[PDB]
C-alpha cells in the first residue's frame, strides 16, 4: 500500500497520463496501486495494468538479451578476459527482471484470478499468468527452468480451454492467446511443429468467422490474425 | 518471432 | 557513495554496458559513483557522463512537456473540471527533473569544476552547468526564476569566454556550446536577435576554418554546423 | 529549436 492514501479512481487517472508521458514504471506502480484496493478491474483498467506492466518487462528483456549477448561473446575461444562486469551486471538486469515478473504474478494470484468469474476477464488474466511465467522462462537455467516452463504451460492451456469453450474464434483475447501460446511452443518449449499447427489452426478458424462481425471488430481480429500470419511466414 | 506486442492501450 | 564498493574502472564499464543496454538511469548512477571517486575524469568519461544525465532528463523533460500541455489544456474556458491529478503528476515529475539537475550540479561543483584546468574539461563542466540549470528555467515559475536564468547565462558566458580564447572555431565543444547558447537565448532568454547572431557568427567562423581539418575532424564539425544551420533555419 | 542531442557516447 505504497499507493494505499491514494483514491482508486486517482490511481487510475494517473496511469493513463503515466502512458501518455511515456512513464511506464509510474503507470506500473499505479496500476499496481489501483489492483491492490480490493476491487475487480474493468475491461479498460485489465488493458492498462498489462500495458504497463508489458512496456516495463519489455524495456528489462531488451536490456537482458544485449547484456547476454555481450557475455556470451566474452565466454568464447580466443575472447580476452574483460572481468567479471559483465556478467555481474547482466545478473542485476535479470534479478530486477525476475522481481517485476513476481510481482505480476503476485498480484494474478492475490486476487485477481480467484475473483475473475466471466470469461473475458479469466482469460485475460490466465494469459497474463503464462507470459509472465515465459518471461522467467527465457533467463531461467536452474532447478526449477522445467517447473517455471510447466507453470507458463499450464496458465496457457487452462486459458485456452476457456477461450475453446466460452469465446468466438475472432474474439482478439482468443487470438493473442493462442499468439502467445504459439510462441512460448517455438521458442520455449522446443515445439515448432505445435507453434505452427496452433497457428495455423487459428488463423483459419478465425478467418471462417470474419463474416460475423462489424467493420470495427473485422479491423480489430484481422490485425492479431497478420501477426499469427508473419510467425508462420518466419517459422515456415 | 512475435507475441502480442501490447504496449499500447 | 552508495556505488563505494565498487571499483572506479569497474564503474566505468558497467556505464558504457549500461549505454548499450539503453538502461540511461544506470549508466548515471554508475558515472555519479565514478565521479564521486574524486579523481579527474578523461575526455571519453566526461562524454559518459553526460551521455547518462542528458538521456535521464530528456526523457523527464519530455514526459513535463507532455502532462505540462494536458494541464494547460484543463485549465481553459469550458473545460470540464479533472481534478488535482493531472497538476500533482506534472508536480512530481518536476520534482524528479529538478532532483536529477540539482544532482548533476552537485557534481560539477563537488568538484569537477574546480579541478578542471585544461580548456577541454573546463568548457565541457561549464556547459553542462549552463544545461542544467537552462532545464532548471524551463520548469521555473516562482521567486527563482530570474536567478535561475542568470546562472544559466552565467556558466554559459564563462564557458564562452574561455572557448574564444584557447579553441579553433571548429571545435565540437566549442560548437556545441555556442548551439546551446544560442537555444538559451532564445528559448529561455527572449532573445531572439542575439540567439540569431550567435548562431550566424559562430557557423560563419567554423565555415573559414574547416579548411584546416582533417577529413575526420570536418565530419565531426560539420555535423554541428548543420544543426547551426537548422535552427536559423527555423528562426529566419 | 534544437539543442545538442548528445544522447548517444
Ligand atoms: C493479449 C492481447 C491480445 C489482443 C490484444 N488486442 O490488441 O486486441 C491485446 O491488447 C493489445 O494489444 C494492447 C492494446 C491494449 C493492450 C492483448
Ligand atoms: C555539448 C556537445 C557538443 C558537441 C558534441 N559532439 O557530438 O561532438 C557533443 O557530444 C555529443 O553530441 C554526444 C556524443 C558524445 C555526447 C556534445
Ligand atoms: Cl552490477
Ligand atoms: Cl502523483
Amino acid at each position: 500500500g505504497a499507493m494505499g492514501s491514494m483514491e482508486r479512481a486517482s490511481l487510475i487517472q494517473k496511469a493513463k497520463l503515466a502512458e501518455q508521458a511515456e512513464r511506464y514504471e509510474d503507470m506500473a506502480a499505479f496500476m499496481k496501486g489501483a489492483v491492490e484496493k480490493g476491487e475487480e478491474l474493468s475491461c479498460e483498467e485489465r488493458n492498462l495494468l498489462s500495458v504497463a506492466y508489458k512496456n516495463v518487462v519489455g524495456g528489462q528483456r531488451a536490456a537482458w538479451r544485449v547484456l547476454s549477448s555481450i557475455e556470451q561473446k566474452s565466454n568464447e575461444e580466443g575472447s580476452e578476459e574483460k572481468g567479471p562486469e559483465v556478467r555481474e551486471y547482466r545478473e542485476k538486469v535479470e534479478t530486477e527482471l525476475q522481481g517485476v515478473c513476481d510481482t505480476v504474478l503476485g498480484l494474478l494470484d492475490s486476487h485477481l484470478i480467484k475473483e475473475a468469474g466471466d470469461a473475458e476477464s479469466r482469460v485475460f488474466y490466465l494469459k497474463m499468468k503464462g507470459d509472465y511465467y515465459r518471461y522467467l522462462a527465457e533467463v531461467a537455467t536452474g532447478d526449477d527452468k522445467k517447473r517455471i516452463i510447466d507453470s507458463a504451460r499450464s496458465a496457457y492451456q487452462e486459458a485456452m480451454d476457456i477461450s475453446k469453450k466460452e469465446m468466438p474464434p475472432t474474439n482478439p483475447i482468443r487470438l493473442g492467446l493462442a499468439l502467445n501460446f504459439s510462441v512460448f511452443h517455438y521458442e520455449i518449449a522446443n515445439s515448432p511443429e505445435e507453434a505452427i499447427s496452433l497457428a495455423k489452426t487459428t488463423f483459419d478458424e478465425a478467418m471462417a468467422d470474419l463474416h460475423t462481425l462489424s467493420e470495427d471488430s473485422y479491423k480489430d481480429s484481422t490485425l492479431i490474425m497478420q501477426l499469427l500470419r508473419d510467425n508462420l511466414t518466419l517459422w515456415t | 518471432a512475435g507475441s502480442i506486442p501490447g504496449r499500447r492501450s
